[PDB]
């Protein structure tokens, strides 16, 4: 593989009109971008307001024992649509053509990406009108390169056009202008009824036991909540779920009695028709028949009406209309959300609650939550849309309420017919949920009624921090468990359980305290977020051999079959096994056929479906054949081998299916999946380290940590952005040695280092302890050379507290203006020369106020001289104001410094320690000084043999004009990596292990030593970036006398007297910290009361100090207000910190006090 | 008077102070400064 | 950015060898070692006009005075 130059020319010059070159970064950005076009799409919103429901209001009369208590004006109001219109220009006319807000402006301007957000509200007056109105709720964010920006479907060309960089991603909401996301949490799996051991259910209900069944089911606009089944150590089963908030119990017999007209015989042959008479189960399931049985009703009315009762006060439901609905209500919004038949719920209860008795008898394992088999992503649109649902649910109850206060209050106005009383309501509360969107994406704090089955509440954004490329994708891939388990130290899900072979990398996941939670997902896991029609699923599984019956048609043997969460027959092992592999092959065989030329119907089996498949095995896991065709999950491609073509699974087949890794590990017969190539079981910057699988682990985990961190390009568009701090690299090239994906990824257009021919060699002697050299002419001729741009804003409308109109304007007053520095740099304006050098005590803009009409000035805060590049006059808002924001890019430069970090693509970091004369260096016979001498005693307990032969392969590619392929797992044992370069070297002419002789430069003559030379590639660090404070002498502290906030004490207090030197610790401690000579009256022992005498005579002697608590024409003295005294005479001097003077006063302000004697 | 760059249309405003900013062709609000002649000096370093 | 003048392993001024190097790839059929027809016999200053980003003609794309 060569390196792409023509082609690489050839679209940097002209750039592409008719597709994004680097397809692949696009499908990596694919989860969030589709997932918020199924958001407006694909009817989620619209689901999202019709399961709202409707609110009702109406006039209360009391019933008065009435029971039926009447009420005839009842508005009942819903949510009939939401739409989101693209982003347009402050729509309000501003006598302009209305035209877009691309988001380049939105950057620019320091404001927001907004754009309007429309209801459809619906009336009813009880009878049938219906009358719509379309209400604005005000601007939620909008998503780059989403659906609903401007930035969709463009080419590049049309890119380049705008003001965002040819290959932009997509997938960041612009908030304020600082590029905010939302990261992919980790949640139990959709519908499928897990088991749990977890002992804090011990504690908590002390008759529970541990035992427990956890389910969290999901409504079709992905809105799911949780519902547990406890068993209990007396042998009911409890029914926890939460509702608002709170933990809510009813026992499982109830709702199972509740849900259908049923008979206790039926209850009984469902859960344990089998085996006529297991003893565990018969009895288990008497012993809760008869505990139900105990205070209970009989019929299902009754039961409703009971459960109605009692729940009618939590539920927000309806307060007039009836009672028995009530309960029908909690048991189609709370008991199984995710399904909707009645019998069907009752249905999955019965085979739930199979599986928890099952699990109590262990003859079931219990499924780990801590371990991807039984985990999914949640995207972000997806939580955009339960946040907008439960803003706009929280818009309708607030509403309603106004609605209620309003008829409450005595009868001010009472019209629900009338318009003008929607008109009025709507007016009075606050219309405005833009905000509320736009405060969670500015904040993170989800502020929500009901957590909407969210863990923990804080941290869900992070901001896109674009410093290098890596740092940008490394975002977008990754995912996170929630500080939740961080708080909980142990060996825990941090381990790296393996179901993750192709989902989520083993290697890249940062180091040290959040080692382990973060894990980005692999190069090619995506994210089905699209789900399909399914309805051929149940239809053909009738007509492949299973039956689902009304009265119990199930025995002993028979297994269930589940889809999705909805019991669609039982078949006996052989023949679920037999459909599962016949559902696949008709599921890749039709794929195969929808691809291409072959009509493509509504597909009879989607690829995105999973035939989870669970063999039969004693103290294995509960078996049954499990369909799952939810969106939001993980799903990776493999080749199927029968076929030759793609087939997608999931985390519940991958633990059950022997996916050979390679074409020629396969053995016959049982090997039924092949992976396409080992690669993809790495993420993306894990997966570009050359010969990644030469190093110890821990090598490739601290450079993929530290890869993400180098000063590299950030991208392409630098003019046109307004980041604080960027970094860019002016010297970058394209690796010699790199993986073929380097190439595919499109890295190229954002190069990280730098090619430097390193020396493997222990010469100058600086370079112990990890540190390194740089040829010091290899550093004045151009090597690693930062620029850092560092831009700050400043904003004239916060010094304008309350009370007056705009006042402070940019620019000098009418009148005099100082020359010493103002008229040296601000040119007339206030605002800087493009190109000034500035230093620190430097002004850089001027603002006058009206009324005072003086100038004001503000300086550059920063230590070190950088430029001006760019200012902007942002205009404040749609129009007619003046420039009250002004944003300067200074241009600060950092060539390669004296501690400055570099390191290799392997771990490798150093510092660059002296910078060696380019004549004091060794020189091979060729001549070319090593650009960077690199210590040999950091290879062995470092184990970066990826690096020898990174060196290697760099040396016999640049030679030739190669580009030497490194992709992880080709060079296998028999021909090594190592002799295939050697092969490449000694064509070329070099040494062949790649030793090369060399002179040293000091002496003249040869070292006896042959040395390594190769061309490795250095990214250059920026960890640099927070490099020194020296204090001789400054400010001190207002109340202690201290130096204001370097640290010494409390550690440094236990060396200094542990070295015995007590003269140190009191010089450092009390003479150079805070040194005071106070007065203190000897006999009454204490140095407050002492006071300095006043007015004593003329100028003549000392003031003589005396003392007020010891006291009662020489002796006697005043006060400051004239107050005579007498005594007091024993004051002398002592020594003690300004501290304990501090400590005397708040000590005394509390009445005790210390009386310390003096000799 | 002084001679700003509109973000967008590129084109010279002559934006007075303490006057309503924007572009005067295209109605686009973010304003550049131009860089204008002056003498600055750096080794070549 | 653009090509860096002055290799730095060597001394060698190589600022001029890209728009002469990158016609011999555009059309010439020869590959990588069309710099052997350049005159760069170490690997120093070869790794440097072989494995170039000239990231400027797309940077370059971006003139805010564009007057358009
Ligand atoms: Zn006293
Ligand atoms: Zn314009
Ligand atoms: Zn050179």
């Amino acid at each position: 593989m060569s390196f792409q130059t023509l082609e690489r020319e050839r679209t940097f010059k002209n750039p592409p009109k008719d597709g994004t070159s680097f397809p692949d970064l696009q499908k990596a950005v694919k989860p969030h971008v589709d997932s918020f076009n199924a958001l407006t799409n694909a009817g989620l919103l619209n689901y999202a307001v019709k399961e709202i429901g409707e609110k009702c209001a109406f006039d209360s009369i009391t019933q008065e024992e009435g029971g039926a208590l009447k009420f005839g004006n009842k508005i009942s109001f819903r949510v009939d649509e939401v739409q989101i219109a693209k982003p347009m220009l402050s729509s309000r006319e501003r006598s302009s053509i209305n035209r877009k807000v691309y988001p380049a402006e939105a950057r620019e301007r320091l404001t927001t990406y907004k754009s309007r957000l429309v209801l459809k509200f619906s009336w009813s007056v009880n009878g049938g009108p219906r009358q719509s109105e379309m209400r604005e709720v005000g601007m939620i964010p909008i998503m780059v390169r989403s659906n609903r920006c401007h930035l969709e479907g463009l080419s590049p060309a049309e890119l380049i056009a705008h003001k965002e960089e040819s290959e932009e991603m997509g997938g960041y909401f612009i908030v304020n202008g600082i590029e905010k996301l939302i990261r992919m949490l980790i949640l139990p799996k959709r519908n499928h009824p897990t088991a749990i051991i977890r002992p804090s259910f011990a504690n908590r209900g002390t008759s529970y036991s541990q035992y427990g069944l956890s389910i969290r089911c999901v409504r079709p606009d992905q809105s799911s909540l949780t519902n547990t089944l406890h068993y209990l150590n007396n042998g009911v089963t409890m029914f926890r779920f939460h509702w608002r908030k709170n933990e809510y119990l009813i026992p499982s017999m109830m709702i199972l009695k509740a849900l259908l007209e049923t008979s206790d015989k039926e209850i009984f042959e469902g859960i344990v028709g089998k085996d006529l008479g297991n003893t565990f189960l018969t009895d288990r399931v008497e012993l809760m028949l008869r505990a139900y049985k105990s205070y209970g009703l009989y019929s299902q009315t009754e039961t409703l009406q009971y459960l109605g009762s009692k729940f009618r006060v939590v539920l927000g439901v309806a307060e007039d209309l009836t009672d028995v609905e009530v309960g029908r209500f909690l048991l189609q919004k709370v008991v199984l959300v995710h399904l909707r038949e009645a019998k069907d719920k009752f249905r999955l209860l019965l085979f739930m609650i199979r599986k928890l008795y099952a699990l109590v008898a262990g003859e079931c394992c219990a499924d780990n939550p801590d371990s991807p088999q039984h985990q999914e992503i949640l995207l972000g649109g997806f939580l955009y849309g339960q946040i907008l649902k439960e803003k706009i649910e929280d818009w309708l109850n607030s509403i309603r309420a106004q609605i209620n206060l309003d008829v409450r209050r005595s009868a001010p106005g009472v019209d629900f017919s009338d318009r003008k009383y929607l008109t009025r309501v709507f007016s009075k509360i606050n219309n405005d949920i833009g905000t509320k969107l736009q405060y969670f994406l500015s904040t993170g704090n989800l502020v929500s009624n009901t957590g909407l089955d969210l863990q923990q509440a804080t941290g869900y954004t992070v901001v896109a921090e674009k410093l290098n490329f890596y740092r940008f994708l490394s975002h977008f891939r990754m995912v996170h468990r929630g500080a939740f388990f961080a708080e909980l130290k142990t060996t825990t899900v941090r381990k790296l359980l393996p179901e993750a072979w192709g989902f989520m990398c083993p290697v890249h996941t940062p180091d040290g305290s959040p080692c382990g939670l973060l894990n980005h997902l692999a190069r090619k896991c995506e994210i089905v977020t699209h789900p399909s029609d399914v309805s051929q699923i149940p239809s053909l599984l009738l007509s492949l051999g299973v039956d689902p019956p009304s009265v119990v048609g199930h025995e002993s043997g028979w297994g269930c079959v589940q889809l999705d969460g909805k019991i669609v027959g039982w078949c006996t092992y052989k023949l679920a096994k037999h459909v599962a592999d016949v559902l696949r092959l008709m599921k890749i065989e039709y794929a195969v056929k929808l691809r291409n030329g072959t009509a493509t119907e509504p597909a009879k089996v989607p690829l995105d479906l999973e035939i989870g498949y669970v063999p039969p095995s004693h103290n294995g896991q509960y078996p049954g054949l499990y369909l799952f065709s939810n969106p939001a999950r993980m799903v990776r491609p493999v080749k199927h081998i029968s076929t030759g073509e793609l087939d997608m699974l999931g985390p519940f087949e991958q633990v059950y299916m022997d996916i050979a890794c390679f074409p020629k590990e396969i053995v016959p017969k049982v090997s039924t999946h092949v992976e396409y190539s080992p690669t993809n079981v790495l993420s993306i910057v894990a997966n570009m380290t050359p010969f990644s699988d030469f190093n110890q682990s821990p090598r490739n985990m601290y450079q993929c940590q530290m890869g993400k961190q180098t000063m590299g390009t950030p991208g392409t568009a630098l003019r046109y952005r307004t980041d604080n701090k960027l970094y860019r690299l002016q010297t970058g090239q394209t690796p010699v040695v790199r993986p073929k994906l380097h190439n595919t990824y499109g890295l190229d257009h954002y190069p990280n280092g730098t090619n430097a021919v390193v020396a493997v060699i222990s010469y100058t002697g600086y370079d112990m302890e990890d540190a390194m050299i740089l040829n010091k002419s290899a550093h004045e001729r151009g090597f690693g050379y930062g620029t850092v741009y560092k831009g700050e804003s400043f904003d004239l409308s916060q010094k304008r507290r309350r009370g007056e109109p705009v006042v402070h304007h940019f620019g000098f007053a009418p009148g005099s203006t100082p020359r010493r520095e103002w008229l040296q740099k601000l040119d007339a304006d206030g605002l800087p020369f493009i190109g000034i050098k500035l230093e620190d005590g430097d002004p850089i803009v001027a603002y006058y106020d009206e009324s005072t009409g003086q100038n004001f000035i503000e300086t550059y805060h920063g230590t070190e001289p950088g430029f001006v590049d760019e200012v902007r006059l942002l205009g404040n808002d749609v129009g007619d104001s003046e420039c009250q924001q002004i944003h300067v890019k200074l241009r600060i430069t950092r060539s390669p410094i004296i501690g400055d970090k570099f390191s290799s693509r392997h771990g490798q970091k150093g510092i660059c320690s002296q910078k060696w004369p380019t004549v004091d260096m060794p020189f091979t016979e060729s001549g070319m000084q090593p650009d960077i001498i690199i210590n040999p005693h950091a290879f062995p307990s470092r184990m970066t043999i990826g690096m020898f032969i990174e060196s290697l392969a760099g040396k016999a590619g640049a030679c030739h004009g190669l580009a030497q392929d490194s992709t992880p797992f080709i060079y296998s044992e028999q021909q090594t990596a190592a002799d295939y370069f050697g092969e490449q070297l000694v064509k070329a002419g070099y040494n062949y292990h790649g030793n090369e002789p060399m002179y040293s430069g000091i002496t003249g003559q040869e070292m006896k030593a042959d040395i390594y030379i190769g061309v490795v590639y250095y990214q250059r660090l920026r960890h640099m970036v927070s490099d020194f404070q020296v204090r001789t002498t400054g400010p001190i502290h207002n109340l202690t006398r201290q130096p204001v906030k370097i640290r010494f004490g409390e550690m440094e207090r236990d060396a200094v007297i542990g070295h015995g030197t007590s003269f140190l610790m009191q010089d450092r401690l009390m003479n150079c910290s805070d040194y005071a000579q106070s007065w203190v009256c000897r006999d009454c022992g204490s140095i407050i009361s002492i006071m300095s005498t006043i007015s004593m005579n003329g100028v003549g002697s000392a003031s003589e100090v005396r003392c007020r608590s010891c006291a009662k024409t020489s002796d006697i003295w005043q006060d400051g207000s004239g107050k005579k005294f007498v005594g007091g005479t024993n004051t002398t001097l002592i020594a003690l910190p300004s501290v304990f003077n501090y400590l005397t006063a708040e000590l005394t302000a509390m009445n005790i006090k210390m009386m310390l004697e003096v000799k | 008077t002084m001679i700003y760059l509109c973000a967008d249309c590129g084109a010279r405003n002559t934006i007075q102070a303490k006057e309503v900013i924007r572009c005067r062709e295209c109605g686009h609000r973010v304003m550049y400064k131009m860089r204008t002649k002056r003498m600055v000096q750096f080794e070549a370093r | 950015m653009i090509i860096p003048i002055r290799c730095f392993s060597c001394g060698k001024v190589i600022g001029d060898k890209w728009d002469t190097y990158l016609t011999l790839l555009q059309e010439d059929n020869t590959e990588g070692e069309a710099l052997d027809k350049l005159g760069l016999q170490r690997y120093c200053c070869r790794r440097m006009i072989l494995t170039h980003v000239d990231l400027i003609e797309k940077l370059l794309c971006y003139n805010p005075l564009s007057k358009q």
